[PDB]
RNA sequence: AAAGGGAAGCGCUUGUGACCAGACUUGCGCCCGGCGGAUCAUCCGGUGUUCUCACCGGUGCACUCCGCCGGGCUCAGGCCAG
RNA sequence: CGGGACCGAGGACCGCGCUCUGCAAGGAUGCUGGCGUAAUGGUCACCAGCGACCCGUCUUGAAACACGGACCAAGGAGUCAAGGUUUUGCGCGAGUGUUUGGGUGUAAAACCCGCACGCGUAAUGAAAGUGAACGUAGGUGAGAGCUUCGGCGCAUCAUCGAC
């Protein structure tokens, strides 16, 4: 016998999604290969937020990409693994590139309106294999009910 | 056909797993059962009691579900079923299902003599 | 087919969605020139010879 | 479904005041903050009053058609003269709609 | 798009109609499946670039995907029945599997298809006869 | 331009006319959303059953 | 058919008796000889294609292809062993 | 330098080497004999050597006691509803929810419609009532990622401020 007074931990984190996505699938292996064959801490981040859940990925808002496009970000080209959702309360919408998972109706509209450009995450692996002059976003993740009710 | 050369197949158990008290009593059939209570013999594993299956018994990857010829069977029920292993003759044997008729078992055995494909139950409804 | 354009037009409080994905070629993508000018050389084949 | 359920999987090891007679209906006051007072105005006509195309309009806005009776104070107001019409208003909210340019009618 | 041949094998990876799973392997009925095994690399119906082979009544005959034609099932496949020596059938199929880049990987498989198929419309030899072994079968 | 589609006559030959391929065919296939609502919606013509 | 000197049953391993499943029966390839046929190579036309590859019709005039039958040879073939 | 035992995983080449025409160097080949069938192998019954308490159940720390079991077949015990809560998948998103109802139908399906309403978008107070920007929505220290290599700094944490 061999005394084990520490003992081997199996992983904790996600090793695939649990979505039934095909598309997801498909950006998955994608991704998966990017994070293989380049060196870019990028795309091992975007792999590992593409397997995450919902409550992982909370929505950002334009106003949010507003806030985060000052200060010599005007001309980076916005990552968001989340959905990036309208906010009304932002009058005037700057010329931003946003790429997304996905975004709401209006957002997408209003982004196009402001005369920036809206991409998927497979446009944004075309154009920026190794997440060259990018700003990478994330929501409020403590800005849920249940994590108030913690 | 002969099969395609292989390891030679290693059973590391041939006999069954009988269920504690099955050879006693005729309402319990001889299949395995795990016993459950806190006390019993088998479970604790105590010496000269029977042997518990688990997975150190597994069967090699490279001969697992290998008929001693060397062949996997390969269940058919009608000559477009026989004509799927054209390409695996060397690997797949075929086993004509029980509820196929006779005339149907001739139809199939003639294609996978023509195919080179090994019948398991050739000889059957002659 | 001439009335399914309208019909899918009225239907309110509905658009057709937007897909996560825009080219659906993965193997289009990934042998693009755009990403194999950027990666990195092979680590090895898909097969390994055994060293001991 | 009873297939997935982990049964199946265990088969073989088993103060203050009172108010009587309240009615909700007479303390009926939503409120509505001034960072949203401009998402009443219809889409376009917003689009054109913020890009500046109307210098020579203000927008009439009645909140109890939209289903408000109290205007709050929370945010703030471009620089376009807007009138309000409101059965009630907090004192932050007249001070930036005066800012603002436009004016705060009080409604019944 | 919102269909591509990757899209399509993740669709219909776990099931499709062609689909025969059995214990000791998975195997398809695709026409366009040479090997009638399971993958993507064999999965012709999912495939952009497929090639099938069938018998004749005499020689084979060989189907491959027009790429122009995807829509089109009633002119979507290019036919060819080969019926002379078995070296010049193995030579025009391979031509078509690896010349042009059409398949280059399933070359092998193809030549082996036809070559199976071949081999399989020559004439039967008859089977020595069952010799009886022991004490009951024999008496 | 947007893709076309061939007309058929009653004889199974083309008519020479083609009509505008509808928006619809270029929606996304899931088939999970799929199976979520074909799973939802066969179950509402079902009659209740008690002893 | 078998066992039985105050229980039987069961586990590991031989043995005896009885009863059985496979495997094997030959394959592929060269060199000769004898047959039976020209879907041998090239060229021409038509058609289809992956646009350079094929299919069909004419040309083979038998030191070329394709089957069959007799010999010979190499290799690979089942079980247990030295 | 002898004598003996057990084993032969892998399957084109690639490597480290050496005594370098080649080798004992990233895992067994070569030669030969008998047999080609119940001979090897397997199943069943029995003898032989060794091994081996009757199963749940209860109790406590555990045994013992105690209780159930003559045998076989068939039933035979964590289910459904409402309301919460956390997590997973999906749609839309500052909104969301067609199905009380109406329209329609190939008629308990499917498809379509909208007023109200529910929840969310604002809180606090017993109540009357009042009601969320000094600042690029603040400062400082960390912080993935990005960077024009000066910095910008997500989420999140700690602390000091503002409403």
């Amino acid at each position: 016998g061999i005394d084990l007074r520490w003992k081997h931990v199996r992983s904790s984190h996600r090793k695939a999604p649990k979505s039934d996505n095909v598309y997801l699938k498909l950006l998955v292996k994608l991704y998966r290969f990017l994070a293989r064959r380049t060196e870019a801490p990028f795309n091992k981040v975007v792999l590992r937020r593409l397997f995450m859940s919902r409550i992982n990925r909370p929505p950002v808002s334009l106003s949010r990409i507003a806030r985060n496009l000052k200060n010599g970000n005007e001309k980076k080209t916005v990552v968001v693994v989340a959905t990036v959702t309208d906010d009304n309360r932002l009058l005037q919408v700057p010329k931003m590139e946003v790429a997304a998972l996905r975004f709401t109706a209006k957002a997408r509209a209003r982004i196009e309106a402001a005369g920036g450009r809206t991409l998927t995450l497979d446009q944004l692996a075309l154009e920026k294999p190794t997440g060259a002059n990018t700003l990478l976003l994330r929501g409020p993740k403590n800005a849920r009910e249940a994590v108030k009710h913690f | 056909v002969a099969a395609k050369k292989h390891v030679p197949i290693v059973k590391k158990r041939t006999k069954r797993f009988m269920r504690h008290q099955s050879d006693r009593f005729k309402c319990l059939d001889s299949a395995w059962r795990k016993p459950k209570g806190i006390d019993n013999r088998v479970r604790r594993r105590f010496k000269g009691n029977l042997a518990m299956p688990s997975i150190g018994y597994g069967s090699n990857k490279k001969t697992k579900h290998m008929m001693p010829s060397g062949h996997k069977a390969f269940l058919v029920h009608n000559v477009k079923d026989v004509e799927l292993l054209l390409m695996h003759n060397r690997t797949y044997a075929a086993e004509i299902a029980h509820n196929v008729s006779s005339r149907k078992r001739i139809d199939i055995i003639t294609r996978a003599k023509q195919l080179g494909v090994k019948v398991t139950n050739a000889k059957a409804k002659v | 087919i001439k009335q399914l354009d309208a019909v899918y037009e009225s239907k309110k409080g509905f658009f057709l969605p937007a897909n996560i994905v825009s080219q659906a070629d993965l193997s289009r993508l990934i042998n693009s020139t755009e990403i194999q000018s950027v990666l990195r050389a092979p680590k090895g084949e898909a097969r390994t010879k055994r060293a001991c | 479904p009873t297939r997935f359920s982990k049964t199946r999987k265990h088969r073989g090891h088993v103060v203050g005041m009172r108010h009587f007679h309240l009615l909700r209906n007479h303390y009926w006051r939503p409120s509505i903050n001034i960072d949203k007072l401009w998402s009443l105005v219809p889409s376009d006509v917003r689009e054109q009053y913020l890009s500046g195309q109307k210098k020579d309009t203000a927008p009439v806005i009645d909140l109890l058609s939209h289903g408000y009776a109290k205007l709050l104070g929370k945010g703030r107001l471009p620089e376009i003269p807007v009138v309000v019409r409101a059965r009630y208003v907090s004192a932050e909210a007249e001070r930036k709609v005066k800012e603002a340019g436009g004016v705060v009618e009080l409604v019944a | 798009s919102n269909v591509s041949a990757d899209l399509i094998w993740e669709v219909s990876r776990n099931y499709n109609s062609f689909l025969v799973k059995q214990r000791t392997g998975t195997f398809s009925r695709d026409a366009l499946n040479l090997t009638n095994q399971h993958s993507r690399k064999h999965a012709g119906f999912v495939n952009d670039k497929a090639l099938g082979i069938v018998p004749a009544e005499k020689g084979v005959k060989v189907i491959a995907k027009k790429v122009k034609a995807a829509n089109k099932p009633a002119s979507s496949l290019y036919t060819v029945t080969y019926k002379s020596t078995a070296r010049k059938a193995y030579k025009a199929i391979a031509s078509q599997a690896a010349k042009h880049g059409y398949r280059a990987d399933l070359r092998q498989a193809a030549v082996a298809r036809a070559s199976a198929i071949l081999r399989s419309q020559r004439p039967v030899k008859p089977e020595p006869p069952k010799k009886l072994r022991g004490a009951a079968a024999r008496r | 331009s947007r893709p076309t589609v061939t007309v058929f006559g009653a004889d199974g030959k083309p008519t020479g006319a083609t009509e505008v391929l509808p928006k619809v065919f270029s929606a996304p296939i899931r088939p999970d959303i799929v199976k979520h609502v074909h799973t939802g919606m066969a179950k509402n013509k079902r009659q209740p059953y008690a002893v």
